[PDB]
């Protein structure tokens, strides 16, 4: 059971980092598409 | 007739200016060569075109031209045993004009028209005439294939050619207002084409696999999906369906996987032979193949050409079957476009449209009563191709809450050579139902409590295999052990079949039926003699088991006769006990 | 009257529209092209410099010569009206069914206005659903929200168009009841194949439940816009029948999984940062503005009950719309898939299913004495059965006690008699016959949870009541 | 074209790209030759033209370049190559300047790099069986003239050992099918990127031994070279693969080293353009970038020639679900996958035959084809590994005296199996071999239990021990 | 303000012996009490409430649902001080709240309620401040959060979490007033995963 | 530049047993030394540094412990060189970038320890170059990238990580020197996951 607990926190972990990298990039293609609709809309 | 000039150029994506003007999903040409491309966006005077072909090579400053109308497939006769490819250009024409290779700008008819059909008209002069009524008939490898009106025209008949050779230009039919109807007519490929009312399923698309065809039924007018990752046998599958289903004509779209596939179907249908008719397969299939290095903006009227051929011989009468080859790929040709717009994804990068495209995709499946009153229907099978295997990618997840049946492979199945690999915890079929009525009187009274009980069964060895894997497969009772042993028994004698093989490849419902009495039979007198006091460890050893995993691969003919000697068989078997 | 025609940009489902500052936030406006055809359209970004709409359906024939854009109407209503028992609409309020539209009495908002805490009561009576597996064990109070979790391939449609054919109140069971006490039923359908359409008009006019339920159809391939305004003009319909003419309205969502997969793609669509797991970072307030418009309040004799269907993505229960549901309502009727397999229907599974008002709505004068009890007892045997059942797999039956081998057959006399009903409508009185007659099959005074006068009043029956006749 | 252009104007320069103004002439596509103050030249590719700028993806790094003396230069409007017969024995670098020490060679023909689609109509299909001497492929994972096989490694496992020891074994066999008698050997086209100098020296080592290098092209990428130079190779070695293939009747077999080298300088690119990546930070048009390599390979009608490929690709964490193996998966048709279990324990070549699969085995095995009972015996080896392994993972958990005696033949026959069939060291088995000692394995399991094999193979065969083979 | 903070030296007699005696809780103290369903969390609460030593009872539910805020709300006015035998409510302040109320409201209904109790501790007296599911006020906080866009940390939180639930739980504590007298605040906040 | 690269056929004697028996490495080759925190690698690498058969060694101290580099200033010249007699700092260059000095010249570091390492080479002595982190290499680039405004690949890292890598590992190999004599480089590179 604890090995079977490790290795769920590990996915879990792994995928909320992959989760976080996406909002990341997410959010300055956000902030470069606004640049530029301010720019010249 | 609008132009402009080409004023950015990156990969599929091609930013026209000047094009003020010009409508959203409208097929426009690109450069002087012409390429075939499509508007998705406009931005004050600029127009945003995704071109159908590779645009290496292009040039600032040349010309871009809007045809004014959205991408079209040419309905007619002269498709069935046809090769196209995504927007409905045949490719034995591209393979005569240019060498072994697709070159761009290749502009070459759906239909040939050099070719002349036997016309034999069924209007006659000074008639009403409304959208979707047979105008007459054509004769086409065997089939009668009806010219239909197209489904937004009206009027009355002013003169008919009287019977003879034609080609498909020939305005056979003019109406009072002077329109001329010809023997085909285009229809944008983005519209569902109309029709008089959608009937419930109440018939069963024999796939011709047991597994699917019992367990997991689809039914005439259903949609039905098979995800799996690489290596389960999607491809297999979906040609077994091909060969074998009992639809009229089968549309098979390639969307963007592997060329060989369709080299494949070419030179292996040609030889087999229609369970149906009896002429040649290949005679009533249509091919719409965009191998995966095609153009990627391609893929999406792949899809949508094949659906619209379909939806053209479901109008005429026929049942029609199509097999999405991946629409995984399609999911990915829009996700390259959007990363070319810099649009905002969703989920892996996917746009946010995707789901409202599946479904509308989807949705035009189902038996319907034609504009002329007759009765057709389109099946829709299309594969999932998720990276990894993940059940949880937006493409599977999308496609679960619109298909009415799910027929999920398994990878660990698949390297084991255990075909056709299908999960059965996590497969399920929604027709299971509505389909009892026609089972009762085509197969076997008792059907459905047939399938019932293999179902129990199964479920009963999947809730011991929890115990199993703890405690051993020896620490069981007998009961258990006999549950778990005729669980081997049907996944290894009933739902196993090579797609091989010279006669298990096809197993009529008769087959099913009769495979599944012998096994259950064996199973209650199994149980019985368990409870007299017989051990499991000779029930195993008994000379029935070895006619029963026989049963497979007798002959469709011998099977009655068979049937009826293994149920003998198995009665004097546990009689004998005592 | 007045249109707009600056047109400026179009991609994917939005469009811009210059010099349009009169237009509302909110607003629904009507876009015609140069074929003459209409679509609709909702502002999502009013600004001094353009407008931003969000058209429904597709963009296939807009151009920036021709496209004009008109008000309609500056914020969403809905016409309402008593006449709308027995019929149907599309989620925007069109009738789908072919008979005339309605004449409104009123037109109200379809966003909601939040309920006054201080203005609420506690759910206290019942509704009496029809299914034993939830009428006994998991009963649902007039004002709970009780949601109805179910898998990819489980008939979940079945069990809703069956509680929206057999729920009824029970005035009489309280105290001296009344002659009547007006019911009806919304039905909310999200994102629904055709086949399911199908399904569920049939179903409705095959028995004449359609004289008193309201129907809102919406379709897989109809605009997603629709998909998330259809809950909110069902509950303003249901809100208005119950707290203007003191119906006791109970509210079907069919599928909310669909209608939060709308509302991510939606959210998309306007570039919002997506939150946990991809889903908005919202969800919770959109999915508690839907739910949370149900309950009691004082001073009014109606009543809004809910049963939101939604189908648990991949079986997680951990999924953000299982588990933001599960904060925001009150307990989970649990569809397994091992019981549907097997051949029970309903497939509902008493062990994780939970009921958080039933407490409230049981006892003396609503239903009978011995409800809770019963339930708990029946909770309990049921869940040593299982366990049984799964130690006999290895231990053999023959060296189980005698008590285990009783719960044993209870198990299976449980599963076989208890849940798999069927089709049959069940009154409360049939069920808890049914439970006392199974609970008699166990040896008195193994009855712990129930008080001796229960036992004796009620312990005794036969099983054969039912199986001869069921 | 005789004449010479030349943009200065130069904006941005940042990473792998560059930026020029007033390029409006430039065409998509283009190859473009940058020079700096110094005079030298360096290389560019044009993937992105419009009315402001033109983006330029320079191959060579970019040190030493400027804003103020750089200049830009066409060179040809569309990538080309200058293929010719006269190119086997030689060596290119990832461009395809030579680097032998000899003249360049004067094209017969100058073809587009990228190449194009091979008509589906045009195929034909694959059928010839190729031997390539190795049990677990030709017995359960045929290999068939005119077929994708990537080879899934590891990290630090034997691929490029495999991948030289099929390139020299591996002969087609006539007689079995009946065709005309001839000895026509393989000419290779050895595309290599990122290739450390280790394994480089590996295989030209092994090339002057077998003798192949009189009848191959190497395409050489090092690992010091420029990593944008990458994104060009494959494309290059399969273009002269397909030349020589389709216009002079050679079988080629073509070898791509490392495809996750590539797919970085893909993502290299993609990521400094913006690209929306899909899984794992790469971009989302990996899967086609991919297939217009892979599906260069075929075969076509009225043609003799063939293309086949064997690409390897080393999984990054021994992981089967990284984008890189599954898109290839996707593409090529099956693929021999190496396991680091059977490598510990010193098995070579450790290819582990139930990951492993050829979609194209049923095409090339069969009566008139290799041997009537190939297919049948393949299927029943997969059962009883299967079976093996399961019971091998059951052992763990439940110890070895609760097995009964059927569990421990299945056991033994596993153990049996790894150490007898995949296990071969680097000696060269015919079909005939491989197949004789299937049969001597499966001969351990009773014959009531072989269920797949037809009765009349089993009784033709069935009963020749392993001892007789050894010890 | 206060003049000055003082050291936990006498004890918040909730009036139950379990709490009161093996996991006392000083005044001016913080107590957490998760809440399952079932476990008579409202009784316990309640007793807290009608027992303690406390003068004034402040009462804060974030986002509690809508059933069981009518509970809450129907169930004090019925309770008898024990003190003074008259109404309960004559000696405390309800925040109610529930899940369609707006974000803002949820999100500063913590605030709102012991900046409360900090003016009836400055007058003198001992409040007990019960701030009901703090986890629905993560979730208006981590909403908030979403709805700014800014970057999120662990479960989706907004990386600041502790903080704020440091500045809330830090307000408690046993001080002497700027005017001289003695009082404290006492939070016993609910966690409900 | 160099001449031509040869086939690694001598051992790089590390004068421990289980790298020198079970997992030797080539005198011409490359390691790497992965390991978690508390496993080794500091005194491993030190070991290497003291009794290895290289002529010349090269440590790069790319952002690791100061008391590291005092350790081997206070201990070196006292030790004797197993092959030349002399103190064993006579035949040690270090290159110490420890921790807290300045993020953006770990590249630098191991850059020039790699270069010197060349140049002893191509006089002709057999050179060991030992990399303290190159995962600190990585944070650097990591961070310069962030401030470019770059997109990030895996992790953060930027996406030319892998032939950063390729390029610093590959300079490692026996050589004939352009002045007629043979040398080698070997890199025993330490990775901190
Ligand atoms: N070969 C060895 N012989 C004896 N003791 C050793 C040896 N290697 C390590 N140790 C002991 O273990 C401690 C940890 O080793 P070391 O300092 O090399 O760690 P490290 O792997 O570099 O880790 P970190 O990055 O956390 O400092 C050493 O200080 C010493 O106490
Ligand atoms: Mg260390």
């Amino acid at each position: 059971i604890p090995g079977i607990r490790a290795q769920i926190r590990f996915i879990q972990q792994v995928l909320e980092q992959r989760e976080r990298e996406d909002t990341f990039r997410l959010k300055r293609i956000k902030g470069k598409i606004e640049a530029r609709e301010a720019e010249e809309e | 007739m609008i132009q402009g000039v080409i004023q950015k150029i990156a990969g599929p994506a091609v930013i026209a200016k000047g094009m003020l003007g010009a409508r959203m999903y409208d097929i426009c040409k690109v450069g002087e060569e012409g390429l075939v491309g499509e508007i998705i966006r406009l931005d004050g005077d600029t127009a945003f075109v995704q071109v159908y072909e590779d645009t290496s090579g292009l040039k600032v400053g040349e010309p871009v031209v809007s045809t004014g109308l959205p991408l079209a497939v040419e309905l007619g006769p002269g498709m069935l045993n046809g090769i196209y490819d995504g927007i409905q250009r045949p490719l034995e024409r591209i393979r005569e004009k240019t060498g072994i290779y697709i070159t761009r700008g290749v502009v070459v008819h759906a239909l040939d028209r050099e070719k002349k059909w036997a016309w034999t008209p069924m209007v006659k002069p000074g008639d009403e005439v409304r959208g979707g009524m047979v105008l007459g008939t054509v004769p086409e490898f065997g089939f009668t294939h009806k010219i239909l009106v197209p489904p937004d025209v009206r009027g009355r008949v002013k003169e008919v050619k009287p019977a003879g050779e034609y080609t498909v230009e020939e305005p056979v039919v003019v109406l009072e207002d002077g329109t001329e109807l010809k023997m085909y007519h285009t229809w944008p490929v983005r519209r569902a084409r109309p029709v008089q009312r959608k009937l419930d399923p109440n018939t069963p698309f024999l796939t011709g696999m047991r597994i699917l065809d019992v367990l997991f039924p689809v039914a005439m007018g259903g949609t039905a999906a098979i995800p799996g990752p690489f290596g389960a046998g999607k491809s297999v599958t979906q040609q077994s369906l091909a060969k074998w289903s009992n639809a009229d004509v089968v549309v098979y779209v390639g969307c963007g996987e592997r060329g060989n596939e369709m080299t494949d179907v070419l030179v292996e249908f040609p030889e087999l032979t229609d369970p149906k008719t009896g002429g040649p397969l290949m005679h009533r299939t249509v091919l719409i193949a965009n191998t995966s290095n095609m153009p990627v903006a391609a893929r999406e009227a792949s899809i949508y050409v094949g659906v619209t051929i379909a939806e053209y011989f479901r109008d005429q009468g026929f049942s029609v079957a199509l097999m999405a080859d991946s629409t995984s790929r399609w999911a990915e040709a829009l996700r390259e476009i959007s990363s070319r717009l810099e649009e905002m994804p969703a989920e892996e990068g996917y746009p946010p449209y995707l789901a409202a495209r599946l479904a509308a995709f989807y949705e035009r499946a189902g038996k319907v009563i034609t504009l002329g009153g007759e009765e057709g229907a389109v099946t829709i099978v299309g594969a999932v191709s998720p990276p990894g295997g993940d059940m949880s990618e937006p493409v599977t997840q999308s496609t679960l809450r619109i298909v009415g049946a799910f027929w999920r492979l398994d990878a660990s199945l698949a390297f084991r050579r255990h075909f056709p690999a299908i999960n059965w915890n996590g497969s399920y079929s929604l027709f299971t139902s509505a389909l009892d009525p026609w089972y009762r009187e085509n197969v076997a009274e008792d059907y459905p409590e047939l399938r019932d009980a293999i179902s129990e069964l199964l479920q009963r060895e999947a809730g011991l295999q929890e115990i199993v894997q703890l405690v051993g497969p020896d620490a069981l009772q007998d009961a258990e052990r006999l549950v778990i042993e005729v669980g081997r028994i049907i996944r290894e004698d009933f739902l196993q079949q090579n797609a091989y093989h010279e006669v298990d490849a096809y197993c009529s419902m008769k087959k099913a039926y009769g495979i599944m009495k012998m096994i259950l039979a064996f199973y209650k007198e199994a149980e019985a003699a368990i409870k007299r006091g017989v051990s499991i460890d000779e029930i195993l050893q008994l000379p029935v088991l070895e006619r029963i995993g026989r049963a497979r691969y007798v002959s469709e003919e011998e099977f009655p006769a068979y049937f009826e000697e293994a149920m003998k068989e198995i009665q004097g078997a546990f009689k004998a006990l005592a | 009257k007045k249109e707009y025609t600056g047109i400026t940009y179009i991609s994917g489902p939005l469009l811009f529209v210059e010099n349009a500052k009169d237009l509302a936030y909110g607003a629904i406006v009507d876009i015609k092209d140069g074929t003459g055809r209409v679509r609709g359209g909702q502002v999502i970004e009013v600004s001094e410099e353009y407008a931003v709409i969000q058209v429904f359906e597709e963009t296939t024939g807009l151009d920036l010569a021709t496209t004009s854009v008109s008000l309609v109407e500056d914020v969403a209503r809905l016409g309402v009206s008593k006449e709308m028992l027995g019929r149907r609409f599309n989620g925007i309020g069109k009738p789908i069914d072919g008979l005339p539209p309605i004449t409104p009495e009123k037109r109200l908002p379809i966003t909601g206005l939040p309920l006054n805490p201080v203005a609420r009561r506690k759910p206290e009576q019942f509704i009496q659903t029809g299914i034993s597996t939830i009428d006994v064990m998991n009963t649902l109070v007039r004002g709970q929200k009780l949601p109805i979790f179910s898998g990819s391939g489980l008939p979940a449609n079945e069990i809703a168009a069956q509680i929206a054919r057999q729920a009824t109140v029970r005035p009489d069971l309280s105290g001296e009841g009344e002659k009547e006490e007006p019911f009806a039923v919304v039905f909310a359908a999200m994102g629904i194949t055709q086949r399911e359409l199908s399904y569920f008009i049939q179903e409705f006019e095959r028995t004449g439940a359609l004289s008193r339920s309201v129907l809102f159809l919406n379709k897989a391939d109809d605009p997603t816009i629709e998909r998330i305004l259809t809950p909110r003009m069902a509950l303003t319909v249901a809100e208005y029948l119950a707290f203007e003419h003191d119906y006791h309205v109970l509210v079907i969502l069919t599928d909310m999984t669909n209608y939060c997969e709308a509302l991510r793609e939606i959210g998309a669509a306007r570039e919002e940062i997506p939150g946990r797991r991809g889903y908005p970072g919202y969800m919770y307030t959109d999915l508690a503005t839907i739910y949370e418009r149900a309950g009691v309040v004082e001073g009014k004799k109606g009543s809004v009950t809910q049963i939101p269907i939604l189908s648990m993505p991949d079986d997680d229960r951990t999924h953000p719309i299982p588990d933001l549901t599960g904060y925001i309502t009150e307990g989970q009727i649990q569809l397994s898939r091992e019981l549907h397999r097997k051949g029970i229907y309903p497939p509902i599974d008493p062990l994780p299913s939970l009921s958080r008002l039933m407490n409230n709505g049981v006892g003396k004068g609503k239903t009978r004495e011995d409800h809770k009890q019963v339930s708990d007892q029946l909770y309990s045997a049921y869940a040593n059965g299982v366990d049984i059942r799964k130690l006999v797999a290895i231990i053999g039956e023959d060296a189980l006690t005698e008590n285990d081998r009783r719960y044993l057959q209870f198990a299976d006399a449980f599963e076989r008699f208890f849940i798999n009903q069927g089709q049959q409508n069940r009154s409360i009185e049939e069920s808890l016959q049914i439970a006392w007659a199974l609970l008699s099959m166990l040896p008195q005074g193994e009855l712990k949870r129930i008080s001796k006068d229960h036992i004796g009043k009620y312990y005794g029956q036969k099983l054969e009541e039912i199986w001869g006749a069921p």
